[PDB]
RNA sequence: CGCACGCGCGCUACACUGACGGAGCCAGCGAGUCUAACCUUGGCCGAGAGGUCUUGGUAAUCUUGUGAAACUCCGUCGUGCUGGGGAUAGAGCAUUGUAAUUAUUGCUCUUCAACGAGGAAUUCCUAGUAAGCGCAAGUCAUCAGCUUGCGUUGAUUACGUCCCU
């Protein structure tokens, strides 16, 4: 179980309607503090478009 | 009977009798005012 | 609204009012009871309020539905609004505000 | 607020008077001056205005000097002191006070009986007090009507406490050393007593009076036996009682199915075991 | 026994020095100024060990405050101390360290929450 | 961030320092789950190890803690904070006890053993607070 | 000012519009030593507190532009009686008051409580009223919580009569 998220994102970002941390909860693994960490390195893949930045409210948009 | 009672013959509309149930406990340390005697060494058994 | 609404600007919306063409208005209120005096039995009558209730079953339940139904929510305040105006056109009945949508045309119909 | 300490200065001069004038203020509201002697057969001037000026400060009577329709009225203590005097007269209260308990039209006043075991003088004063045309008419009769409607399941096999006397505002309820469902911590038989909340309104439909009103103060695990803790039920659920003919039972019957589902689950995170029951059986099996 | 460190160092200290290591609500008391009210107390102490059956029990000499601090030096003497009226006999030892002589007080016939018998004396018997 | 998973490695609950310093809370506040260690003890380790509070924390290595054993294991040379602790330079002993789950409550109540055997406040009434308030 | 019970008052916490490390740095009803111990504007003394080792003031100048607060932006944590709260209490610090005791509040850091907008009943509301947030004062030797204000920023719902009274 090493890179099953690597294939089930690059074949499932055009299957999942959004990109968030609640995608990961469908497999029931982690709910916790490894989430606000992961907003600044995720979109180096390059399929979903970022929109806005705010330090208290870091929000982007699904595509 | 003069000393084997709780209430005088006032029954015949008045008192509920005030019961003084004596359950004394010792006063060990030294020096006592009116107050502090009963709260010295209360072994509440 | 401005920090949230680009998600709603994806789902079949060029400008974000285009699905919302047929969404806000189509909850048009037609019928609601009054509290009958009754004399004892507090029954209900088949009468009509002005059409601002199934409006407020869809708009005042978005006032709570944006802030106060996102107050103490699992997710945040403004970003549980990724769903609030997608399919709000007609009766879905499986939601926080659409569950009592049939109950303006049947509550004033059941005991009338 | 309350006064209590204006009573013990009297003599027999008011004891013949009271329930003659209490049945005399009902036959003839506000009584003028020279009638306190002559309703009771008390004499005209043998210790008389001495005794009425004694009663005057005590607020159980007041000098309502109107224009030839004078007033001697048996203020608010004309019910209150004189029902204490009535329980001194009807052989229940022998002195006043070991009392702790607060409501609005039900104060819990902890007393000891003629027997010696305790009971409770609950007092009825609604509107606080506001005692007027119907407020006195209520607390006279809501002490009498609720002397009649606390036995609706005691005869029928279930737990309703028993009333004793109905003196003018006073309703005497043994005394119940309760433990409500906000005071309790744990239980030994949980899943029996959730399905018995469907089943208590089953019992309430046998007598023809459905009761609802259940908050966290309601069901007293009380103290019948102190040592071995043979507890019981006190069910403070009464005043949401509705005659079933009225058109509100569409949402009273559905309360019996899907409204009690929180307290044995959440208060007692422990998700429950048992079954339930409707009241469609109780429509026919009264 | 005063700290655990050497006892021939600590017992005869005044209102000066260690409290400049201690915090300022009990440093704005003990490291400001010695308050020498226990200095003529020694002069009555030096006679309160002479004519006793020695090492055992001297006389209960009275003392009537609530913010006065005793220093441990004086193993073997007795002083009666304020408790609201009377004078609690204390065989003065190093077994009290910087706490009030007038802390010897809980001054009431006790608070009736378990046996409420004096509340029964205020209620109403009634004619 | 990094779309990479692992092979059975990460837990969710640990058992660390004789009690549960967990594998979902860090060094800092799972040493608050056990009683006796506050924030800035392991947050002054941040200027020497750069480990702050921002993670789900079944990640700790027992050799980074060995440079924190350079801060822990002898309580007499190893940067113990001096305006911080639970009980600290005490009337009880005199040292700054930044102790642990098994060593706070045994080093806490020598101010409550004392004063009214000594006739003042805390030597009968706190024993009354153990002969009555403890049962 | 000690606590078997009960009420009300305001203030909060029960969370991700939350507060935190710092930059974006505004008001006024403004108030300050006479025949003196006030308001305070130099770096640091100091873990911190200010002394006013100094200075400026009979006053919109010197505090003062009360460089006020809620605060806006780079970094902090995605629901876990929780990085929510400091509830209770201890240890390392003062400005004092002739001494902080029943600590008088100003000061660094841990202890982190009930409580999942909470049963009954409701408090005030229209062109400037809800709603927060400050300032400084009789409280000040220790601050405002009450208070009278001013200032900052300022929401759903509306011209109506007895249903409550």
């Amino acid at each position: 179980l090493d890179q099953e998220k690597y294939d089930r994102i690059l074949k499932e970002v055009p299957t999942y309607r959004y990109v968030s941390v609640s995608v990961l909860v469908d497999r029931l693994k982690i709910g916790g503090s490894l989430a606000r960490i992961a907003l600044r390195h995720l979109e180096k893949e390059g399929i979903i478009k970022p929109i806005s930045k705010h330090s208290k409210q870091a929000i982007y948009t699904r595509a | 009977e003069y000393d084997g009672l709780t209430t005088a013959r006032y029954d015949d509309h008045g008192f509920l009798p005030g019961r003084e149930q004596t359950s004394k406990k010792a006063a060990v340390p030294k020096g006592t005012s009116d107050y502090q005697a009963k709260w010295y060494l209360d072994d509440v058994i | 609204i401005k920090h949230t609404l680009d998600i709603i600007n994806v789902l079949t919306d060029q400008n974000p009012i285009q699905v919302v063409v047929d969404a806000i208005t189509n909850t048009g209120p037609r019928e609601d009871t009054t509290r009958v005096g009754g004399g004892g039995a507090a029954r209900r009558q088949a009468v009509d309020v002005s059409p601002l209730r199934r409006v407020n079953q869809a708009i005042a339940l978005l006032t709570i539905g944006a802030r106060e139904a996102a107050f103490r929510n699992i997710k945040t305040i403004a970003e549980t609004l990724a769903e609030e105006l997608i399919n709000a056109a007609k009766g879905s009945s499986t939601s926080y505000a659409i569950k009592k949508k049939d109950e303006l045309e049947r509550v004033a119909k059941s005991n009338r | 607020k309350l006064d209590t300490s204006h009573m013990r200065y009297l003599t027999t001069d008011d004891f013949r008077v009271l329930q003659a004038v209490e049945q005399g203020s009902r036959s003839h509201e506000v009584v003028p001056t020279p009638l306190i002697h002559q309703i009771s057969g008390m004499r005209s001037q043998s210790g008389t205005n001495r005794a009425i000026s004694d009663l005057a400060k005590l607020s159980l009577i007041s000098k309502m000097r109107n224009v030839k329709y004078d007033g001697y009225r048996l203020t608010y203590n004309g019910i209150d002191y004189l029902a204490l005097k009535t329980m001194l007269n009807r052989d229940t209260v022998y002195s006043v006070g070991n009392t702790i308990g607060v409501g609005k039209e039900s104060d819990i006043y902890k007393v000891s009986d003629k027997n010696g075991n305790p009971r409770v003088m609950k007092i009825h004063r609604l509107g606080r007090s506001n005692q007027g045309a119907n407020w006195m008419h209520l607390s006279r009769l809501a002490a009498n009507k609720e002397y009649q409607f606390m036995s609706m399941l005691y005869s029928k096999g279930f737990k309703v406490p028993e009333p004793f006397d109905n003196s003018r505002h006073i309703v005497v309820m043994e005394l119940i050393e309760g433990y409500p469902m906000r005071r309790l911590r744990k239980h030994k038989n949980i899943p029996k007593l959730y399905s018995d909340l469907m089943c208590f309104i089953v019992d309430l439909a046998n007598s023809g009076l459905i009761h609802c009103d259940f908050n966290e103060f309601n069901i007293m695990i009380k103290d019948k036996l102190e040592d071995e803790n043979d507890c019981g039920f006190v069910v403070i659920d009464f005043p949401q009682c509705i005659s079933i003919q009225h058109q509100d039972a569409d949402y009273y019957f559905q309360r019996d199915v899907d409204c009690i589902r929180r307290f044995f689950k959440k208060k007692l995170k422990y998700e429950p075991k048992p079954d339930s029951s409707m009241l469609d059986t109780e429509g026919f099996g009264d | 026994s005063y700290r655990g460190v050497d006892l021939e160092k600590l017992l005869e200290m005044s209102t000066e020095d260690f409290v400049k290591l201690a915090p300022a609500r009990v440093r704005r008391r003990f490291a400001r100024g010695m308050t020498s009210k226990p200095a003529g107390f020694m002069k009555k102490l030096r006679a309160a060990k002479l004519a006793a059956p020695e090492n055992e029990k001297p006389a209960p000499v009275r003392t009537h405050m609530r913010n006065m601090i005793i220093v441990p030096e004086m193993i073997g003497s007795v002083v009666g101390i304020y408790n609201g009226k009377a004078f609690n006999q204390v065989e003065i030892r190093p077994e009290m360290l910087g706490h009030y002589l007038g802390e010897f007080s809980i001054t009431y016939t006790p608070v009736r929450h378990g046996r409420a018998g004096a509340t029964t004396s205020r209620f109403i018997p009634l004619k | 961030s990094l779309v990479v998973q692992e092979q059975g490695s990460f837990q969710h609950i640990l058992r660390l320092l004789n009690t549960n310093v967990d594998g979902n809370i860090k060094i800092v506040y799972a040493l608050t789950t056990i009683k006796g260690v506050g924030r800035r003890y392991s947050n002054l380790v941040c200027k020497k190890a750069d480990v702050d509070l921002h993670k789900r924390a079944g990640e700790l290595t027992q050799e980074e803690l060995e440079r924190i054993v350079q801060i822990m294991q002898n309580p007499t040379h190893y940067k113990i904070p001096a305006w911080f602790l639970n009980r600290q330079n005490d009337i009880t002993d005199g040292k700054d006890y930044h102790t642990l789950a098994n060593n706070v409550e045994s080093k806490l109540r020598d101010d409550l053993e004392r004063l009214k055997k000594i006739r003042a406040h805390r030597g009968i009434r706190h024993f009354w607070g153990l002969r009555v308030r403890g049962q």
